[PDB]
C-alpha cells in the first residue's frame, strides 16, 4: 500500500507531493544521487494513479514505449517502438538483456510469451504482434481502447489523436510540462522547483540568465558585421535543460498541445472531444481526453488555465555578446511570498528596497510581535529579476488612479487616433484564471504513406545472439 | 534611584499629595492632572531666529530652544498617532478612587559643626580607614594598570548557546586619563568596552527546564493569585474594573510625550522617518549595552577578587513609546485594591514616606526585612503566569496582552560592535517598561503566601522593588517549613529591633527620634565615604551637582537627637567605631567650591602619547 | 447518520457549511484534489435536504440531469435527457457501463427494470418510459407531482414552469448561483468563496481583473480605427469560470430566474404561484416554488433580497488592449471585516491608508499559527479594489452634511434646475435588504415543436453492444 520515492528524507518537496496525491502514502528512500530526482518522483506517482482508475482486461497503447519500464506489470501493453533517436539502440539491448535474465525466476508475468514475441519481430520487421512493433503511431494497426502519452513533444496533437480515434480509442492521457509560458511568446524561462531552465537559441550568449555562457572582453568602440539586424524576435527553436540533460524542441509542436475545452475532428468519420486537467503541481500537469463517435454540439474556441501560485513575466535588459539588448523572461513564485507583500506594493518602491524585503521574507516573518521561521523558500538566483518586476507593477497602478476617465465612453480624438499606453509587467496572482483564444475546428490531415525500417543488420545479430544464451 | 541618586535626581517625585492640615487622618478623592496640548507654529520660529542674530545676551537663545523643542513635540504626536490606527480608542467614563492623607511631620533643630583646614579633614578620613580597614588602606602602591594586567592573563568564561568570532578577541588597552584620588579607598574604574569583558559578564548559567504551560504549572499559579487576593486585598473593586478595559488613547500619548525633556525628544524625533506600525515592531529582540558603573559595598572584598561587569538589555525604541501611556492607570488601579495597612512607594515623595510611619515604630519593636534578589526566577515558568493572571484581573485589553506576553518568552540579544549573538529563555529582569511593576507584584505575592494571615494583622508594611519591611513579625519554623517545599535559599530574612539593631531599607537607616519621638529615615554614611575615593575621569565638569547633594545629606545627619542613635546603628551593622569625626570632615568639604578641590590631584595619562 | 464531504479537514469552509445545515452533522473525508470542492459539497447537501422533506412514494422529474448519480436512490426518478450539449455522449456511455457492471450485486434497487427500460428506448427513440426520455422539457408527456432543477440556466423560467404545471406539478426546487449581481447591470464580478470569476465578452483583454489576459507592448502615438466607438455597454454574452472549467451564459435567461414574490400565469388554464428562499450561503441559494390552480389574489411586482454579508459595487479604471476605460465591478465582503471598519469611515481616508488597514485586519484575524499557521478570511487579490471603494464612500457621505436642505420641499432653480449628483459606490451593509421592480403578469407561451431524435447510428450501436449481455 505505501509508495516509495527516491528523494531525500529531509527534502521540502515531500509536502507538495502529499497534497497533490492525497489518496496515497508517500515515504522517502534514497538510493541514487540523481540531479533530477524531483522530476522522476512525479512521473512515478502519475502512472499508479492512471492505471488504478481503469478496469483490467483492456489493451493500452504506449507511444513513448520504453519496454523496460512495463516489463513487470499485470496490464496489457502494446509498445510502439520506432527507431528515430540515439536513445533507441541502448534501450532495445537493455530490454533483451533483462528478458533473458528474468526467464524462469518469474512465472506470474508472460515472460515466455514476450521472449518468443521479440524473436518473431526479429525474423521479419513487418509483423504486428500483441506486445511489440516497429511502426510509428500512424502506421500501427493494432486496435485497443486506452492510449498513454508520457513526455511526448515530437508529434502533432490533432493529427495523432485522429489516427487513434479511428481504431476505436475512447480515452487518452498526457503527462508533461505546462505550456502556458509558450503561449505568451516569451524568450527565456525557468521551473525552479525541478531545476529546469530553457532559453531561445538566439540568446545563448547572455550573461545573467539560467542557461548562458560568455567571455571576458576589454571593450571595442567600433565593430562591423555582415548583415543588418534591427529586429530580435523569438524563433521556432528552443533548448531544454532538465538538471544535466539537453533536449531540443520547437515552438509549433509545443503550442499544439494547448487544446481548448471542446473541439471537433472532421474527416471521413467525425468525433467530439473534451479536455480536462486533473492534477497540477508547480509546472507538471495531467490531462485526460475523451473521444466519442458522432458530431453534434457547439464550440467557442477558448482555453482556461487556473493559477495556484504567482506567475510573473517582465522585461529585462541584458548584454548579449557585448551588446545591450532587451527581452522578456518568465518564472513562478510561491503563494506565501505573494500574500505577504500585499501592503508593501500599495506605494512606489525602488528595486533596491524590494530586494532587501524579499531576502528578509525568505528567512523570517514577524507576527503580532513574535518572530517565526518561513518554511516556504525560493531559489536565490531568481530574486533580482523578481524584485525588478514588482517595482514596475507598483508604478503602473498608481498612474492609472491619477487619470480617471468617464463612465461608458472612450476618448478617441474626429478621426479617432487614440493613444496607447506602455506595459512592462504581467502579474497573475493566486486564485486567478487566464483565458486565451485558439483554434477549435480541424479538417486537414496529411500522411507520409511509406514504410521504412531503420533497423540495421549488425544490431539484429547482436540481439539474436544475446537472446540465444538462455539461463 | 528611588529616594535620591548621587546627583540628587532620584526616582521619586518632589510634590506632596499625602499631606493634611489636621491632626487626624482624612480620606479624600483622587483627581486628574490636565495637560496642555502642544501646538505647531513656524512663523514664530523664523522671526525669532532672525531676531536671535541681531541681539542675544542670555534669554534670547532660550526662547529659540523652547520654540524649537515645542515644534518637535507637536511633530512627534502627529507621526505617532498615525501608526497605531488599529489600536486607538476613545475616552470612556472613569471609575472614581479615594486615598488617605496624613498630618505633616515634625523635625528637630540642626547645628552645623565643621573644621577649618581641608587638609586635616583628609588626614582624619585616612586615619579612620587605616585603623578599621588595614588591608584596604595598603593596596595602592602604584598607578592603575588594571587593563594591562587583564590582558596578560587569558579569558575564562562559562557560556551557553552563544556564537562569536575568535579573530576579534583582542584587548590591548587604549588611552586612559584620570585624576589621582586622595582618599585611600580603592574604588575601581569602569571597565573598557572589549569582547573579553562581554564574555566575562555573560558567565551566568540558568539552564533550567520545567513544564511550560501544562496543567501542573497552571495549578501553582492559580493558588498564588488566590493567596494574594485573600490576604492582601479587599473586595470592593474587582467587578467594576473587569467591565472597563484599558486601551491606547490619544490623551495617553499626548501626556506622555509632553513630559519628556529636550535631548530625549530630539533622540526620539530622529527615529520617526521610517516609522514601522505597532504590529510590525518585534517584541523579542534586544540590544546589549555595557556603559555602567561598578557597585561597591563597605568591607574588604574588592581588593581580593575582581568585581563583575554590569550589562543592560535595551528593547526596541518604538516599543517603549507606543505603550508607555498605560503605566499611570496601572499604578492607580493597584493602589485602589490594596489594604490600608499595605503601602507601595509608587507616586510618593520623601516627605510623604516620613508622615506615614511617623507614629508606628517605637523602641523595642521587632521588624522583619526580607529581600528576594537571591532567587532564580527562570527555573519556574509559574512566576510568569502569575503576573499575567494579575494583569488580566486588573482590566488589560486582550490584544495588548499578546504584545506584552511576547516579551516574556524566548528572546535573543546581539552585540553590534562585534556581531555576538546570545539567546536566553524565560527572563524577568530586562530593559522593558514593565520591570518595577512586575517585580513589586511578585514580591507582594511571595510574602502573602508565606506569611498567610500574619500580613493582614499588622501595623505597617512597605513593598518596593526587591526590598520589604514588615512590622511586628518574627522568624519561626512555620515559614521555614512552608518555604522549604523546593529548596531553602529562596529568600534572605533578617530580624531587627528598634533602638538596638536598626532596620535597613533602600540603603538607609530607620531611627526613632529622642527630642520629638517620631520615626525618620536617613542615608548611609559609610557608603558615601567609600564613594569619595573614586577617581574622576578627565574632562568631567559635574563637580557642582555633587556638592549640593552632599550639603543636603550633611544637614540631615546633624539633627539634634540623632547623633547618638546614628553611632549605635552603624556599629551594630558594620562593627566600626568613630564616625562622628568622619561626618564633621564631610561638613567642611561641602562648604565651598575650593574646599571640594582637595579631593583630587594631578592628571595621570596612561597608554597614550607616542613620546 | 453523519454526512461525508470531500473537503480538507483544516479548511475554513467547514464552519460555514455546518452553520447553514444545523439538522445534519458533517465531517470531512478527502479522496480527490479537485479545484471546485466547495461548489460540489454544497450541491450534495442540498439534494439530501430536499429528499428528506419531500413526500415519499412520489414521482419526480429531473430536467437536464446526469442519470448516473441517481442510480442508487430509492426515490422514483424520470430523467429528461436530450442530447443538446457535447458532454452527453460521455454521460450516457457511463450510465450504460455502470448498469451492466453490477447486475447481481444489487437485487432491490430495480436494476433489472432500468436495464430493460434502456433496451426499449434504444430500439425506438420516440417511446416513453417511466425512468428515461429523450425529449425536451416542453415535450415530455409523463405526469408527476414534483420537478427538480439543479444548476440549470439554459431555459426561460416562466415558459418552462407553465408547461410543468399543466401536467400537474405543485412543487419545484432550484439550485444555483445568486442572480442579484446581474440585476444591477454589472460589468464584471467574482465569487471569492467558491473560486469563481465571471466577466463580459468585451473586457476579456483587461489587466487587473479575475478573468483576463494581455501581452507586453511599448506603446505608440496614434491608432487609426475603422468605425466609430465612443460606447461601452454590457452585451448579452457572459463567460463563467468555475475552478478550471468554462461556461458561456446569456443575461436574458439569467435574469428570468429572479422571480417576484407573487405572480400569475394566464393562458388556457390559470395558476397562482409563490417563490421563497430557503437556504443562502455566500452565493448559493435554494428556491422553493408552489403552484396552485385558480386565479385570485393581487400582485405588486417586487423582489426582495436579504444580505447576510456585505455587497459592494464601484467604478474602476483599467486598460483594455492598451486603451484606458472605466467600468463597474462587484464582489462580496465577510461580515466581520465590515463591522470592524465602522470607526475608520467617520472621516476622509486615503486609499493607500485604507489598504494598509485592511491587510492588518485580515492578517490579524488568524490570532494563531502554532496550529493554523497563517489563514486569511479574505482573498488577497480583491483587497486593492475593495480599499478604493471605501475611500469614495466616505467622501460622498461627507458632502451631504454641509448641503442640508429644508424639510418637505424640493429645491428648483417652469425653468427649474433639478441637478443630479455623482454616485461612484453602492454599499449594502449586513442586515439590510434590496428591492427591485420586475414583471408579474405572463400570458405569452409558445412551443416550437419540430422535435428531432438527436441521436446518431454509431452511438446507438456502441451503447447497445455495451449492455447486449446479461452479465
Ligand atoms: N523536455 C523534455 N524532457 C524529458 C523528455 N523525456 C524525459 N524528460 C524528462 O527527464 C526526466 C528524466 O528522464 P528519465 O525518465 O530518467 O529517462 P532517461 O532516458 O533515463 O534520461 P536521464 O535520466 O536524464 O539519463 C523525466 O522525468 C522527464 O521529465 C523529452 O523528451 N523532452
Ligand atoms: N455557470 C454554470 N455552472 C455549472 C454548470 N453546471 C455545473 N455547474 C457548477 O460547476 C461546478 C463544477 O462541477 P464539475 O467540476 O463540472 O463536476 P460535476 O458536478 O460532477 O458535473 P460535470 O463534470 O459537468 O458533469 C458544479 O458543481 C456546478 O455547481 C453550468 O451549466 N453553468
Ligand atoms: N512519429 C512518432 N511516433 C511514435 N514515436 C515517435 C515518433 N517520433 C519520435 N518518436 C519517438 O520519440 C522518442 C524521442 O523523440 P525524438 O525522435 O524527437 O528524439 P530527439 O532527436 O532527441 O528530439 P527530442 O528532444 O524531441 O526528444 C523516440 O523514442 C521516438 O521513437
Ligand atoms: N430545453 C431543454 N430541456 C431540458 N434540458 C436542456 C434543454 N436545453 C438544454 N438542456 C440541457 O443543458 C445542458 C447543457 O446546456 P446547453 O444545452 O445549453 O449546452 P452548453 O453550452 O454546453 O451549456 P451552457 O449553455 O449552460 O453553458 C444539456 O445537458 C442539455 O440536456
Ligand atoms: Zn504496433
Ligand atoms: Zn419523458
Amino acid at each position: 500500500d505505501p509508495v516509495y520515492v527516491d528523494i531525500d528524507a529531509d527534502s521540502a518537496f515531500l509536502k507538495a507531493l502529499q497534497r497533490a496525491y492525497p489518496m496515497f502514502e508517500v515515504e522517502p528512500r534514497q538510493v541514487t544521487p540523481n540531479d533530477a530526482a524531483n522530476a522522476r518522483a512525479f512521473s512515478h506517482l502519475a502512472i499508479k494513479l492512471i492505471e488504478q482508475e481503469i478496469d483490467p482486461d483492456s489493451t493500452i497503447l504506449d507511444i513513448g514505449s520504453a519496454p523496460a519500464r512495463r516489463m513487470m506489470s499485470d496490464r496489457k501493453y502494446h509498445c510502439v517502438c520506432p527507431m528515430r533517436s540515439a536513445e533507441d539502440p541502448e534501450r532495445l539491448a537493455n530490454y533483451a538483456r533483462k528478458l533473458a535474465s528474468a526467464a524462469g525466476k518469474v512465472l506470474d508475468r508472460n515472460i515466455s510469451g514476450k521472449i518468443g514475441d521479440l524473436q518473431a519481430v526479429m525474423a521479419v520487421p513487418d509483423t504486428e504482434t500483441p506486445t511489440f512493433c516497429l511502426h510509428t503511431d500512424v502506421s500501427c494497426r493494432q486496435r485497443a481502447d486506452v492510449a498513454i502519452y508520457q513526455d511526448v513533444y515530437a508529434v502533432h496533437a490533432p493529427t495523432s489523436l485522429y489516427h487513434q480515434a479511428i481504431k476505436g480509442v475512447r480515452l487518452a492521457y498526457w503527462v508533461g510540462f505546462d505550456t502556458t509560458p509558450f503561449m505568451y511568446n516569451a524568450m527565456a524561462g525557468a521551473y525552479p522547483s525541478y531545476s529546469t531552465n530553457w532559453a531561445d537559441e538566439q540568446v545563448l550568449k547572455a550573461k545573467n540568465i539560467g542557461l548562458c555562457s560568455t567571455d571576458l572582453t576589454e571593450g571595442r568602440r567600433g565593430k562591423l558585421s555582415i548583415m543588418r539586424g534591427k529586429k530580435l524576435e523569438p524563433c521556432d527553436r528552443v533548448l531544454f535543460s532538465v538538471g544535466s540533460t539537453l533536449y531540443p524542441e520547437s515552438r509549433k509542436l509545443l503550442k499544439s498541445w494547448h487544446l481548448p475545452s471542446v473541439f471537433h475532428l472532421k474527416g471521413k468519420l467525425s468525433f467530439t472531444c473534451r479536455c480536462d486537467t486533473v492534477v497540477s503541481c508547480e509546472g507538471y500537469v495531467v490531462k485526460r481526453i475523451t473521444m466519442s463517435p458522432g458530431l453534434y454540439g457547439k464550440t467557442t474556441g477558448y482555453a482556461v488555465t487556473h493559477h495556484a501560485d504567482g506567475f510573473l513575466m517582465c522585461k529585462t535588459t541584458d548584454t548579449v555578446d557585448g551588446e545591450r539588448v532587451s527581452f522578456s523572461v518568465c518564472t513562478y513564485v510561491p503563494a506565501t511570498i505573494c500574500d505577504q507583500m500585499t501592503g508593501i506594493l500599495a506605494t512606489e518602491v525602488t528595486p533596491e528596497d524590494a530586494q532587501k524585503l524579499l531576502v528578509g521574507l525568505n528567512q523570517r516573518i514577524v507576527v503580532n510581535g513574535r518572530t517565526q521561521r518561513n518554511t516556504n523558500t525560493m531559489k536565490n538566483y531568481m530574486i533580482p529579476v523578481v524584485a525588478q518586476a514588482f517595482s514596475k507593477w507598483a508604478k503602473e497602478c498608481r498612474k492609472d488612479m491619477e487619470d480617471e476617465k468617464l463612465l461608458g465612453v472612450r476618448e478617441r480624438t474626429c478621426l479617432w487616433a487614440f493613444k496607447k499606453q506602455k506595459t512592462h509587467t504581467v502579474y497573475k496572482r493566486p486564485d486567478t484564471q487566464s483565458i486565451q483564444k485558439v483554434q477549435a475546428e480541424f479538417d486537414s490531415f496529411v500522411v507520409p504513406s511509406l514504410w521504412s525500417s531503420g533497423l540495421s543488420i549488425p544490431l539484429r545479430t547482436r540481439i539474436k545472439w544475446l537472446l540465444s544464451k538462455v539461463p | 534611584y528611588i529616594f535620591s541618586s548621587d546627583t540628587g535626581q532620584g526616582h521619586l517625585q518632589q510634590k506632596s499629595v499625602r499631606q493634611t492640615t489636621l491632626p487626624v487622618n482624612i480620606v479624600e478623592e483622587v483627581h486628574e492632572e490636565k495637560c496642555y496640548p502642544p501646538k505647531l507654529d513656524e512663523i514664530k520660529e523664523q522671526l525669532l531666529l532672525k531676531r536671535l542674530q541681531e541681539s542675544a545676551s542670555t534669554a534670547n537663545r532660550s526662547r529659540y530652544q523652547s520654540r524649537k523643542v515645542e515644534n518637535m513635540k507637536a511633530m512627534i504626536i502627529h507621526r505617532l498617532k498615525e501608526g497605531c490606527r488599529l489600536y486607538l480608542a476613545s475616552d470612556t467614563p472613569r471609575v472614581p478612587s479615594y486615598r488617605i492623607t496624613y498630618p505633616a511631620p515634625i523635625y528637630s533643630p540642626s547645628i552645623n559643626i565643621k573644621l577649618s583646614n581641608p587638609e586635616t579633614a583628609v588626614a582624619v578620613c585616612n586615619e579612620f580607614l587605616a585603623r578599621n580597614y588595614p588591608t584596604v588602606a595598603s593596596y595602592q602602591v602604584t598607578d592603575e594598570y588594571d587593563a594591562y594586567l587583564d590582558m596578560v592573563d587569558g579569558s575564562e568564561s562559562c557560556l551557553d548557546r552563544a556564537t562569536f568570532n575568535p579573530s576579534k578577541l583582542r584587548s590591548y588597552p587604549k588611552q586612559h586619563s584620570y585624576h589621582a584620588p586622595t582618599i585611600r579607598s580603592a574604588v575601581p574604574s569602569p571597565f573598557q568596552n572589549t569582547l573579553q569583558n562581554v564574555l566575562a559578564a555573560a558567565t551566568k548559567r540558568n539552564c533550567n527546564v520545567t513544564q511550560m504551560r501544562e496543567l501542573p504549572t497552571m495549578d501553582s499559579a492559580a493558588f498564588n493569585v488566590e493567596c494574594f487576593k485573600k490576604y492582601a486585598c479587599n473586595q470592593e473593586y474587582w467587578r467594576e474594573f473587569a467591565s472597563s478595559p484599558i486601551r491606547v488613547t490619544t490623551e495617553n500619548l499626548t501626556t506622555y510625550v509632553t513630559k519628556l525633556k529636550g535631548p530625549k525628544a530630539a533622540a526620539l524625533f530622529a527615529k520617526t522617518h521610517n516609522l514601522l506600525p505597532l504590529q510590525e515592531v518585534p517584541m523579542d529582540r534586544f540590544t546589549m549595552d555595557m556603559k555602567r558603573d561598578v557597585k561597591v559595598t563597605p568591607g574588604t572584598k574588592h581588593t581580593e577578587e575582581r568585581p563583575k561587569v554590569q550589562v543592560i538589555q535595551a528593547a526596541e525604541p518604538l516599543a517603549t513609546a507606543y505603550l508607555c501611556g498605560i503605566h499611570r492607570e496601572l499604578v492607580r488601579r493597584l493602589n485602589a485594591v490594596l489594604l490600608p495597612n499595605v503601602h507601595t512607594l509608587f507616586d510618593m515623595s520623601a516627605e510623604d514616606f516620613d508622615a506615614i510611619i511617623a507614629t508606628h515604630f517605637k523602641p523595642g519593636d521587632a521588624v522583619l526585612e526580607t529581600d528576594i534578589a537571591s532567587f532564580d526566577k527562570s527555573q519556574d515558568d509559574s512566576l510568569a503566569l502569575t503576573a499575567m493572571m494579575l494583569l488580566e484581573d486588573l482590566g488589560v485589553d486582550q490584544p495588548i496582552l499578546d504584545l506584552i506576553e511576547a516579551a516574556f518568552g524566548e528572546i535573543s540579544s546581539c552585540h553590534l560592535p562585534t556581531g555576538t549573538r546570545f539567546k536566553f529563555g524565560a527572563m524577568m529582569k530586562s530593559g522593558m517598561f514593565l520591570t518595577l511593576f512586575v517585580n513589586t507584584l511578585l514580591n507582594i505575592t511571595i510574602a502573602s503566601r508565606v506569611l498567610e494571615e500574619r500580613l493582614t494583622t499588622s501595623a505597617c508594611a512597605a513593598f518596593i522593588g526587591d526590598d520589604n519591611i514588615i512590622h511586628g513579625v518574627v522568624s519561626d519554623a512555620l515559614m521555614a517549613a512552608r518555604c522549604a517545599t523546593w529548596m531553602n535559599m529562596e529568600v534572605k530574612i533578617i530580624d531587627a529591633v528598634v533602638s538596638v539593631k536598626a532596620p535597613y531599607f533602600c540603603g538607609g537607616f530607620i531611627l526613632h527620634d529622642t527630642v520629638t519621638g517620631t520615626a525618620c529615615r536617613v542615608a548611609d554614611p559609610l557608603k558615601r565615604l567609600f564613594k569619595l575615593g573614586k577617581p574622576l575621569a578627565a574632562g568631567d565638569e559635574q563637580d557642582e551637582d555633587r556638592r549640593r547633594a552632599l550639603a543636603d545629606e550633611v544637614t540631615r545627619w546633624q539633627r539634634t537627637g540623632l547623633v547618638t542613635e546614628l553611632e549605635r546603628a552603624v556599629y551594630s551593622r558594620y562593627e566600626v567605631q568613630g564616625i562622628t569625626a568622619v561626618i564633621t570632615s564631610m561638613a567642611t568639604f561641602a562648604s565651598s567650591k575650593e574646599n571640594f578641590k582637595k579631593l583630587r590631584g594631578p592628571v595621570v595619562t596612561l597608554y597614550g602619547g607616542p613620546k
